[PDB]
């Protein structure tokens, strides 16, 4: 029985991490009063992964919301599913940050550190086997990505022996009109680079071209890409929640996709793509979904595999399939000589089968590829940092906090030579 | 490929060659057999109407394990036997409009492109057509799903598909 | 901000609610537009003061409506609550209206609203806040109901009765409008009227959901919550007669419940909260007979401030502090005692925040008599250094926080001269710790605290002098409080001595290296104010912590012994005296036997060896920059050994820390060997110079790699007049490493430390004309740039990727600082060809694709180019180079960036020297992998290409000199596909069309040959791919070329490879739409059907007859089995 431990920092990481508790909700069986009507024998066989056992066979989720501000709080206290979360799971401030990291990192975010370890630790303490810790946040923010740096650092010092996820989030110029998002981008990427495992890089230009384009949206907001950022995180977390042939251990699936302790970026992707409301439209082959899972236009972030090398990838069906077909699949489309040969999929991918689709739709697919592609993303936003931090914009607001030039200078360079170091590694001997 | 049919045409084979055989290899087997008889089942006369099954003898007496297996998993549905065919350039094409905003006397161009073809392709096609640079050929495209809402094809790098482009669209040409 | 610079936006954002809530996407979009617009004030929305009338009016006139929807009225609804999240309903709730007529509209509002719905909790949370607002009115609720016996048959329910069964209703719900029924209680029991009526109805109710609910139901503990939040809100804010008859019960029924066994925080805070409540009701109220249940209550109050959460710990200190104020003041001296309680040794860190809390709370009243203070005093001074390590996390920070809060409340607690006795020992705590505090809140923290102390007293030594310069802003950044500010302070004699001793006490004795390492640089400056000081006392006691059994302790004793040396020597240095009249023998004698007692406990090994190495040597460097006095001693022998062993050892220090330990050796050795290595004035000592070099030359071979790079840096750090006469063997063996032996193939850091090497070495010795064994001549000058040059064509890839690159930036940084010499020295060595080769090389390293490595490159390019003293002799058009890039322009470049780096040095083809190199280089980025490099470097080709494409002539040689580019690189596998692709793009552009007028080119003729030959017997996709497409674009041009391409075309559709066999196909149909003048129009509706609907993915014999077909109509020779 591993337990692991959900939390969500920030506006936008509470947001998803509520839709993704209101997503699997649906899928487990549990019913927002706080019980089980599900009829599956395979929901309730590692429901205890996300999920605590209370008097009365009532499932209490272990999720661990934070904030600086208390009006989102008070949102998704109120929200569809936000009864079974426990009143005293919500840790909350008055002010905010206001868009700054210094405001969000050391001064709001060391100040509730101390009541939001609180929670953490009760939570901890209240688990038989504790595998790692999950976090959903942005880095677009000054509270969300400080508050979210902060504790992972925190529960690095005080648990080294446990794995740490941040599904993270990229902003990008069509989705916020804030000048100061570099900065914070840049520094958290720093804190990130140092003390992380696993990073999810979830773009925030890939998902909207997708809901302008795709979906065929006049105008997308924030529900068209909340939607889809929890589907594709309950693609991703199919093994960890439900049963499987392959291994479903987080600390080795880590360790099989972190073969390097900078490169841990992973970018993930999920077909067929579907909008809100209208989800049932057809059962795509094992071909169809193999081939548009690992299509750019799937891609939660904004780069493409294709431009890169495939270091490590990971692929997840779920319906009603064998593994037998999968792995003909996979062997088939590596074979030079096959009639369905492609130039996009490596000669290695950890496939796995699952029994429970998601609601509306019979069979769906999840891929996480480690590909360098991802750097290009880091030189996105590098560019914007030397567009502000050689005029010094907005940098009384840093160094009237604490903050030096000196730690800009470091984050710069560690973000400059994570680059050169997947640039490097991508020219690498095929063998 | 036999093995799973030998283990779907007896219902208490717990081993198998000297091997145990567990629910996971049961279920595998189990769904490769409908996967494989469903087609033959339609034309022998079955459909998943409980009142209108009526199939032959000479498919009962080939597969007397296929009935328990309609109801075990239900029965196969009309998507799940068309695997059979495989594809032809016929079928990457795309019949696309050619317009031109700043001329509109001019006649309604139509032409056919494949769907892995490049922005960079189109725009060599049109110079060469339109005898205008490649530097000064800017291009959007209209679907008749989305009325009014030009999209821009900035990157050349990229395919026709990945813009979700479709059968039917329509280009505009500007310069 | 200082005023609302949005108001059109939002009054317009607020007309449009009447046209957008019959919209999904809009309506969200509004709301998203709403919420960030007002959320730019949440750090101050006092600002918005004046605007919150009208936009409340505007949003009241539309949820005041009876036209007005459902629908309209929840938006209405949701804006008015997004108003007061941010200004709070506390404030924002004075301006709504008041009005008798009011009542009734606003509860029978209240009566219409659906419990069940979650997505309309706004419009409910609104409703209760406003039916309390309304409950203020000064006229009994009797008065408005009038007549309750006008409709025969079913009485109407009074408003009163109405009020207390939506409150009931509301207090049991699991969203927010919960918290909107505790803000409705709370003013509805506490009138006359309600008090007389319904306040037994209420108490039974609350005392029946406290007797029946339990902290495990889910909902069970929603009742709890909100039943005492009720009964908190209605004992703060209900008059105490007649609230104490009730209060024996409350506090009867919640001992009862069990609150502090509880596994709920927000049920131990509320319990805790409603005790407190009840214990003021049973004391009159002071303005600065005891019952029984007084005592209870100030038990469980005192047992509150041990908790395991600080939101309970405060709380449990505010209602000590509340009841401590209304007591007498004999009770006070026993609740003080009490509370001190919580500081006792077995006390965890936990009970010391809330005593600190419970102590600063009592002093904001004025409290602590004079007696507590020899005892409170005695405490702080120990919070205030409160900083342990419980395991793998660090615990203090509240500690301190809470020190410095009961610091900042004696500035009122205590008379100027009832703390006269503590203004010493207070005052350089206050300064101590906003000095030398990790955490940056602490330090702020006890920054307020001394302004608050300066300013109402006004006793503390140099109270303004220290303020105006330590500040709120002033202690921000952490390294200025330690290496700045810190002297400022130590200035006076009144905080150098205490200050001192904290930081050798505790602060050297840290956990953390970097805290370390800062406090080590501090008493490095602070050692100037006070050198006596530091020489007789302090020196005595690092030394001593040099021999601790702790390691971060010893590193840090060592450390600062090192700082103190050095800070010693340069002060001595001024008066030109021994730093031997500091140090006594005593202490000049134990700095001789540090390592000795490191290396014979064998303190080297494990994760503190390179600790224990880093420290060391950091000391022996520092020893030797101060010329110490052990020269001809055997200590020093131990020293250099020490050196050599962590050079030989360098694999075994870990992958994030081996730089910064190969540096601090490499600083060591060339510190000692300036230092304990001379003979006389100007020689060295024979044995040494010999045994050291045959030593190290000797080393160099050795298989292993890290010791070659030591070794390298090693031979680059020794002086000049150690290698007055060996030169010409050192540069020998620093080259033959510099070498790509077929054993050392992917050995490229011992290459890269060597071209380092090889730089500082040419760089000390300098260059005298006749002298070669002795320094850089014009007899060694020549075979030094040939060994750098030979290092720039290190394209070495492995399973690493390419780290050849590491040694191309060893070869830059290089070949630079010989350049800059020769020029300073003897610029004719600096012939013509080396220099043009250099510049060719650095521009083609500044075209290359990865983004650090180029930008590296361009820098290293303007640097060489902007020298002017004197300026470097043989440039290629220098004055060209200089136009294009002007000193007033390269101020501000983006080379790392492709956009701001391909457009600028694509101009470089129109210099012939350059033409060829810089092209070499660009292929690779219009040919490599990267999106955005691979659009940069495209466009920023285009953009040089249009100016000289209706040239014959300059058209002409760039299509020669990228033959002759891809020729050099025949059956190149890093030049081969990058350069294909690049030929591809420049067809698909059209900007050879000047040649396909005429026939037969002689461009064309010869690159399909190169391109067959490049093609022939390939098994890569992206190979093949490369050759397809440029065998499909080179079609254009006509002639025995088209026909040919049409042959290959065929050849290739009938491929082993069925995805080959469709992309040829695939693309064939292109290059057919493309061009039309290369079929005629009478076999064109013949040749796209086959391709259309010929599968070329099925069985190959079969598409061998269809791909036949197409070589009668196409008019291609059939070709055979051969
Ligand atoms: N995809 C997505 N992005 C969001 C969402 N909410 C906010 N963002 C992005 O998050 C970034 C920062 O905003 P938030 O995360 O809400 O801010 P915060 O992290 O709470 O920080 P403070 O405002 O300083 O308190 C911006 O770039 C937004 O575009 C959301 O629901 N979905
Ligand atoms: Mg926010």
């Amino acid at each position: 029985m591993r337990e692991i431990v959900h939390i969500q920092a920030g506006q936008c990481g509470n947001q998803i991490g509520a839709k993704f508790w209101e997503v699997i909700s649906d899928e487990h069986g549990i019913d927002p009063t706080g019980t089980y009507h599900g009829d599956s024998d395979l929901q309730l066989d590692r429901i205890s992964v996300y999920y605590n056992e209370a008097t009365g066979g009532k499932y209490v989720p272990r999720a661990i919301l934070v904030d600086l501000e208390p009006g989102t709080m008070d949102s998704v206290r109120s929200g569809p599913f936000g009864q079974i979360f426990r009143p005293d799971n919500f840790v909350f401030g008055q002010s905010g940050a206001g868009n700054n990291w210094a405001k969000g990192h050391y001064t709001e975010g060391a100040e509730l550190v101390d009541s939001v370890l609180d929670v953490v630790r009760k939570e901890a303490e209240s688990c038989d086997c504790l595998q790692g810790f999950q976090l959903t946040h942005s880095l677009g923010g000054g509270t969300g990505s400080g508050m979210g740096t902060l504790l992972i650092s925190k529960i690095r010092e005080e648990y080294p022996d446990r794995i740490m996820n941040t599904f993270s989030v990229v902003p990008s110029p069509k989705v916020s009109d804030t000048v100061v998002e570099p900065y914070n981008a840049t520094l958290s990427v720093h804190q990130l680079v140092e003390n992380t495992d696993e990073t999810y890089c979830i773009d925030n230009e890939a998902l909207y071209d997708i809901c302008f384009r795709t979906l065929k949206l006049t105008t997308p907001t924030y529900g068209d890409l909340n939607h889809l950022v929890s589907a594709t995180m309950s693609g991703v977390t199919t093994c960890l929640r439900f049963p499987g042939q392959l291994n479903a251990d987080l600390r080795k699936l880590a360790v099989n996709m972190v073969p390097f302790p900078r490169l841990h970026f992973f970018m993930p992707g999920f077909a067929p793509l579907t909008s809100r409301g209208s989800q049932q439209y057809r059962a795509l082959t094992v071909p169809e979904l193999t081939q548009q899972v690992f299509d750019a236009k799937n891609m939660m972030a904004a780069c493409d595999p294709r431009h890169g090398r495939y270091l490590t990838v990971a692929a997840v069906f779920r319906g009603r399939m064998s593994m037998k077909e999968v792995d003909e699949q996979m062997l088939n489309v590596q074979n030079k000589n096959s009639s369905y040969f492609v130039e996009w999929i490596p000669n290695n991918v950890k496939t796995a089968v699952c029994d429970i689709p998601p609601r509306g739709l019979k069979m769906a697919v999840t891929f996480i590829g480690n590909s360098t592609a991802i750097q290009e993303l880091f030189k996105r936003i590098s560019e914007q940092f030397t567009a502000m931090f050689r005029r010094k914009a907005f940098l009384h607001w840093y160094t009237g906090e604490g903050m030096d030039e000196m730690e800009f200078t470091e984050a710069e360079s560690n973000m400059n030579d994570l680059v050169s170091e997947y640039q490097q590694y991508q020219d690498a001997t095929a063998e | 490929t036999a093995r799973l049919l030998i283990i779907a045409s007896i219902g208490q084979l717990k081993t198998l060659n000297k091997c145990e055989i567990l629910p996971e290899e049961r279920r595998r087997a189990e769904l490769d057999y409908r996967k494989a008889f469903g087609n033959e089942w339609k034309q022998a006369g079955g459909h998943k109407d409980p009142e209108k099954n009526r199939l032959s003898e000479e498919f009962l007496t080939a597969h007397p394990r296929y009935q328990f297996l309609c109801l075990k998993y239900g029965a196969p549905e009309d998507w799940e036997l068309k695997t059979q065919q495989p594809l032809m350039l016929k079928n990457q094409l795309l019949t696309l409009k050619i317009k031109y905003p700043h001329q509109l006397d001019q006649k309604v161009l139509e032409k056919q492109l494949p769907g892995s073809m490049t922005i960079q392709k189109v725009k060599g096609l049109l110079s060469r057509l339109l005898k205008v640079p490649v530097s000064d050929l800017l291009l959007s495209y209209e679907s008749p799903k989305k009325p009014g809402r030009e999209i821009e094809l900035e990157n050349d790098l990229k395919s026709l598909q990945f813009y979700s482009v479709e059968n039917g669209d329509c280009l505009l040409v500007r310069w | 901000l200082e005023a609302f610079g949005e108001s059109a936006e939002t009054r317009a954002l607020l007309g449009r609610l009447r046209e957008v809530h019959g919209g999904g996407a809009e309506r969200e979009v509004a709301l998203e537009r709403f919420r960030v617009i007002m959320d730019k004030y949440q750090e101050q929305p006092h600002l918005l003061d004046p605007h919150l009338e009208w936009m409340m009016n505007l949003l009241l006139d539309i949820v005041q409506d009876q036209t007005s929807p459902a629908s309209l009225v929840h938006l209405a609804f949701k804006f008015l609550y997004i108003i007061t999240k941010v200004r709070g309903y506390k404030t924002f709730l004075r301006l709504f209206p008041h009005e008798v007529a009011d009542v009734e509209p606003v509860l029978d509002l209240v009566t219409i609203q659906n419990p069940k719905d979650h997505e309309a909790w706004e419009t409910r949370y609104m409703l209760l806040l406003w039916l309390s607002v309304t409950c203020l009115i000064p006229f009994d609720f009797s008065r408005l109901d009038g007549n309750l016996l006008t409709q025969p048959g079913q009485a109407r329910m009074s408003i009163m009765d109405r009020i207390l069964q939506i409150a009931e209703s509301y207090l049991i719900v699991s969203d927010k409008a919960r918290d909107a029924a505790a803000v409705l209680v709370s003013r509805f029991i506490t009138r006359p009227d309600v008090k007389q009526s319904k306040m037994a109805e209420f108490l039974d109710w609350s005392l029946c959901n406290l007797a029946r609910s339990s902290f495990q139901t889910m909902q069970g503990v929603i009742t709890m919550d909100g039943t005492l939040q009720a009964l908190a809100q209605i004992f703060k804010h209900g008059k105490r007669e007649d609230c104490l008859p009730y209060a024996a019960t409350v506090l009867r029924c919640l001992d009862g419940c069990r609150l502090p066994e509880s596994n709920q925080t927000l049920l131990r805070k509320l319990g805790v909260k409603l005790v407190q409540r009840l214990g003021l009701t049973f004391l009159k109220p002071k303005v600065a007979d005891v019952p029984e249940g007084v005592e209870r209550v100030i038990e469980q109050l005192l047992v509150g401030l041990k908790d395991k959460d600080t939101v309970v710990r405060w709380s449990a200190a505010k209602g000590i502090g509340r009841m401590a104020g209304r007591l007498p003041r004999a009770l006070a001296d026993d609740v003080v005692g009490s509370v001190l309680d919580c500081f006792s040794f077995q006390e965890t860190d936990k009970a010391w925040h809330g005593g600190c809390l419970a102590l600063a709370e009592l002093g904001r009243r004025g409290l602590l008599l004079p007696s507590r203070l020899v005892d409170v005093v005695a405490v702080i001074l120990k919070a205030l250094t409160y900083d342990e390590k419980r395991g793998a996390c660090s615990v203090g920070t509240n500690v301190r926080d809470a020190a410095c809060y009961v610091c900042w409340a004696f500035a009122r607690a205590y008379e100027p001269q009832e703390l006269k006795p503590f203004v010493t020992a207070i005052s350089s705590a206050l300064v101590i710790a906003a000095v030398f505090d990790r955490d940056i809140n602490c330090r702020r923290a006890a920054s307020a605290a001394f302004q608050e102390n300066v300013g109402r007293q006004g006793t503390f030594p140099h109270g303004i002098d220290i303020l105006t310069t330590a500040d709120y802003f002033a202690v921000g950044n952490r390294s200025n409080c330690f290496l700045v500010i810190s002297v400022f302070i130590a200035g006076f004699p009144e905080y150098t001595q205490p200050m001192i001793d904290h930081l050798v006490t505790m602060k050297i004795s840290h956990w953390d290296g970097v805290i370390r390492e800062l406090a080590a640089r501090a008493l490095h400056n602070l050692a100037q104010q006070a050198p006596e000081f530091s020489a007789t006392q302090v020196f005595p006691r690092l030394l001593s912590m040099t021999l601790s059994p702790d390691l971060h302790m010893r590193h840090g004793s060592i450390l600062a012994c090192a700082e103190v040396a050095y800070a010693l020597y340069k002060l001595a240095a001024q008066e030109n005296r021994p730093v031997t009249d500091h140090l006594d023998e005593q202490a000049v004698q134990g700095l001789k036997q540090i390592h000795q007692q490191l290396y014979d406990r064998q303190l080297y090994r494990g994760l503190g060896g390179q600790l224990m190495r880093q420290a060391v040597c950091v000391l022996i460097e520092k020893l030797s920059l101060s010329k110490m006095p052990f020269r001809g001693d055997t200590v020093i022998d131990g020293w250099q050994w020490l050196i050599n062993d962590t050079l030989r050892h360098l694999h075994l220090i870990s992958s994030h820390s081996r730089q910064q330990m190969k540096d601090a050796a490499v600083s060591a050795l060339a510190a000692l060997c300036s230092e304990y290595y001379m003979k006389e004035p100007g020689e060295a000592d024979p044995a040494i110079q010999e045994e050291l070099i045959t030593q190290y030359l000797a080393e160099l071979r050795n298989p292993e790699e890290m010791t070659r790079c030591g070794f390298s840096l090693a031979l680059g750090a020794l002086p000049g007049f150690l290698l007055k006469g060996r030169l010409q063997q050192v540069l020998t063996g620093l080259r033959a490493v510099t070498h790509t032996s077929p054993e050392d193939v992917s050995f490229a850091e011992s290459r890269r430390d060597g071209l380092k090497a090889i730089a500082r070495i040419c760089q000390t010795v300098g260059v005298k004309a006749g002298a070669p064994d002795e320094a850089v001549c014009g007899e060694n000058v020549s075979q030094i740039y040939c060994a750098l040059l030979g290092c720039m064509d290190d394209y070495t890839t492995d399973s690493r990727g390419d780290v050849g690159t590491w040694v191309r930036k060893a070869a830059m940084t290089s070949l630079m600082d010989l350049t800059l010499l020769l020029a300073r020295s003897q610029p004719e060595l600096i012939e013509a060809h080396t220099c043009e080769r250099i510049m060719c090389c650095v521009a083609q390293q500044a075209s290359e694709k990865i983004d650090r490595f180029r930008a590296h490159a361009a820098s290293v390019f303007l640097t060489l180019l902007h020298f002017d003293s004197p300026p470097i002799p043989h440039v290629p058009h220098r004055g060209e180079l200089e136009k294009l890039f002007p000193r007033s322009d390269v101020a501000s470049v983006n080379w790392s960036a492709p956009s701001q780096a391909f457009p600028r040095i694509t101009q470089l083809l129109g210099l012939p020297t350059y033409r060829y190199h810089v092209l070499l280089g660009l292929v690779v980025s219009l040919g490599g992998l990267t999106e955005s490099t691979i659009r940069h470097s495209t466009q920023s080709l285009f953009e040089y290409m249009k100016g000289i494409q209706s040239d014959p002539q300059a058209l002409g040689s760039f299509s020669g000199t990228l033959l002759q580019i891809f020729e050099d690189n025949l059956l190149n596998e890093r030049v081969s596909v990058p350069l294909l692709k690049t030929l591809d793009h420049v067809l698909t552009h059209g900007c050879f069309d000047i040649f396909t007028t005429e026939e037969d080119h002689p461009f064309a003729v010869k690159l399909l040959a190169l391109c067959k030959k490049e093609i022939k017997n390939s098994k890569d996709i992206q190979k093949l791919l490369s050759g397809i497409a440029v065998f499909c674009e080179m079609v254009q041009f006509p002639g025995d070329v088209r026909r040919q391409a049409l042959l290959q075309l065929c050849l290739l559709l009938c491929h082993r490879f069925p995805l080959i066999r469709k992309t040829t196909a695939s693309q064939v149909y292109e290059t057919l739409l493309t061009y039309s003048d290369v079929v005629g129009a009478d076999v064109l509706d013949e040749v796209v059907t086959v391709l259309s609907d010929t599968a070329w993915d099925a069985e190959l014999a079969v598409v061998r007859e269809q791909r036949n077909r197409l070589c009668d109509l196409l008019g291609v020779p059939r070709p055979q089995l051969v």
